[PDB]
């Protein structure tokens, strides 16, 4: 079990870790966060109380280095760093543990929720989608664009997410108009997957970080991104089962974990009808299917 | 975007464009079996491509054997026309590739937009204009050679005779588009109204007949009167 200590709470903000989000008052003793499974990637985040405006956060894997929180007064916000020596940060965290000036991780033993959202998700791949190589975390806030919406500013800044245009050279075979845009087996298997993902895990696993985006920041392209990797499965008359089912359990926890009052900006109606009710797979996401018609039965 | 009544001097420009209606693409008789039950004929098609400046018109027909043994005829339909749009445009001179292709339906944007991908510099645009080139099938010049295709074919007409040696092109599409509205709310009439003089004829080179300046005022009064007098009594005035 692993921490993030905080050097101090300087500013009134809302912190959350994963699914759990908790506030702390301007100045108030907090220093940090412990008992942090290990085995998951995590994602810290904060809401300044007074600008709600630019959700931000971090993600990281405490297997991969020692990391902090500290507020930097210049820039304006809270941020995360690595600690290299380490009985330096062993003294930090012992000692603030012994004040008790740290929350717990607040999991229950029963619940899976957070390996269920982040059962594929990286830190490597994490990394690769935001490039920051010279830390071992990576920063994520509601502006960031993504590669695609950039083509239609700073690439330094940007969500190198895998470019999916269902009207693109890449998804479309010459002599296969109409067989490849209306079944779209070939850009998921073949190009997709075989070339450019590798294996359904690496998929999955964007598809997942894309969400968590979405929902823990709003990125507008995040959810651009969750919900064409959907829709590219569910518009695919040849899915191996395994990834079916796989699918269905991944939307499942989902849209099981989607704060119900942001519902509306986090589903689109179009892609999820169409999925559900319309496409190849209509009838191979009971369970996704159950949870919808059930939670949000006025979307469909 | 999308072409109306606001930008209609654009189809009159130096910009080469095409309108592509796909509405005779797929056409059937429906009829019953010996069993009672219903099935559908087809008989063979056409793709109306018309360049609105210059009344070029690429006819391609659509032979019945296009359809043998496929699926979903009215989806194919839309798909086999973006296709052989693709082609046509593929075949011309790059001066003469149109810049811009109206489609009279929104049902064709996807499938052109995909068999034209790779001429991302070709707009691809739907229209709210309610233009009449179904009626081309009651041009009879037109019928005629769709209906004795034994095998694909394209044929090239101008179907604006030789109008434009004496009117404008926007003259000359609003008399088409006249004609053709005519033809599809009342064919027997706009027909007799075409032909009722037997002193005109129609050249063998052309589609119309050989109407006088003040021939043609008197022709579009008749056929004005045929569609107003058609609206006015659909919806009670
Ligand atoms: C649908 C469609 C696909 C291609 C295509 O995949 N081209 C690659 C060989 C570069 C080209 C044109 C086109 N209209
Ligand atoms: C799940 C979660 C979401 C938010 C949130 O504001 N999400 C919007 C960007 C859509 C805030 C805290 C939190 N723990
Ligand atoms: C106003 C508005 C906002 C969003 C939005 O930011 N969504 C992110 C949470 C993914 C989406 C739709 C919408 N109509």
């Amino acid at each position: 079990m692993n921490t993030v200590p905080f050097t101090s709470a300087p500013i009134e903000v809302t912190i959350g870790i994963d699914q759990y989000s908790f506030n702390v008052k301007e100045n108030q003793p907090f220093h940090g966060i412990k008992d942090i499974p290990i085995g998951h990637v995590h994602v810290i985040h904060f809401q300044h109380a007074d600008n709600s405006s630019m959700r931000y956060g971090y993600w990281f894997d405490c297997r991969m280095g020692n990391f902090y929180i500290q507020y930097d007064p210049k820039d304006g916000l809270y941020k995360m760093m690595e600690e290299r020596d380490g009985a330096k940060f062993e003294n930090i965290v012992h000692n603030f543990k012994e004040r008790q000036m740290m929350v717990s991780y607040p999991k229950i033993d029963e619940d899976d929720t957070w390996y269920n959202l982040t059962e594929f998700v990286q830190m490597d791949k994490i990394r690769k989608i935001v490039r920051k190589d010279e830390n071992q975390f990576s920063y994520v806030d509601s502006s960031m664009t993504t590669v695609q919406e950039n083509e239609l500013s700073d690439p330094a800044h940007s969500l190198n997410y895998t470019v999916i245009n269902f009207k693109s050279r890449e998804a479309i075979r010459p002599g296969h108009e109409m067989e490849d845009f209306l079944d779209k087996s070939y850009y998921l298997n073949t190009v997709m997957l075989q070339g450019i993902f590798k294996n359904s895990s690496n998929y999955f696993g964007e598809l997942q970080f894309a969400f968590l985006n979405a929902m823990f920041f709003g990125n507008y392209g995040s959810s651009l991104q969750w919900h064409a990797m959907i829709e590219l499965i569910c518009s695919s008359a040849t899915v191996p089962k395994h990834m079916l089912d796989k699918l269905d359990e991944i939307l499942y926890y989902q849209i099981k974990t989607l704060p119900e009052q942001y519902s509306d900006i986090l589903l689109n109606e179009r892609v999820w009808n169409i999925c559900l009710y319309s496409s190849f797979q209509k009838n191979s996401l009971h369970n996704t299917e159950k949870i919808m018609e059930n939670k949000y039965p006025e979307l469909l | 975007g999308a072409m109306n009544s606001s930008n209609y001097a654009e189809l009159f420009n130096n910009d080469i464009k095409l309108f592509v209606d796909d509405t005779n693409v797929y056409r059937v008789t429906v009829h019953k079996t010996f069993e009672g039950n219903v099935a559908t004929k087809a008989i063979n098609g056409c793709i109306f491509t018309l360049n609105p400046k210059t009344g070029h018109l690429f006819l391609k027909i659509i032979h019945t054997s296009v359809w043998a043994g496929q699926k979903r005829l009215s989806q194919l339909a839309k798909w086999k026309t973006a296709e052989e749009v693709s082609a046509l445009v593929r075949s011309l001179p790059k001066e003469e590739q149109p810049k811009q292709i109206i489609v009279t339906r929104k049902a064709m944007l996807d499938p052109l937009e995909v068999h034209m991908l790779d001429f991302p510099n070709i707009a691809i645009r739907p229209t709210e204009l309610r233009l009449p080139f179904s009626a081309a099938m009651s041009i009879d010049k037109l019928s005629d050679v769709v209906m004795k295709a034994t095998e694909p074919q394209m044929v090239l007409f101008n179907i604006y005779d030789d109008w434009l040696d004496r009117i404008s092109s926007y003259t000359a599409f609003s008399r088409l588009t006249l004609l053709l509205r005519a033809l599809k709310t009342n064919e027997e009439s706009a027909k007799m109204i075409l032909l009722s003089d037997p002193t005109i004829t129609i050249k063998s080179y052309h589609l119309w007949p050989s109407f006088t300046d003040e021939q043609w005022i008197t022709i579009e009064s008749q056929m004005r009167d045929l569609i107003l007098t058609e609206y006015g009594r659909k919806y009670n005035v």
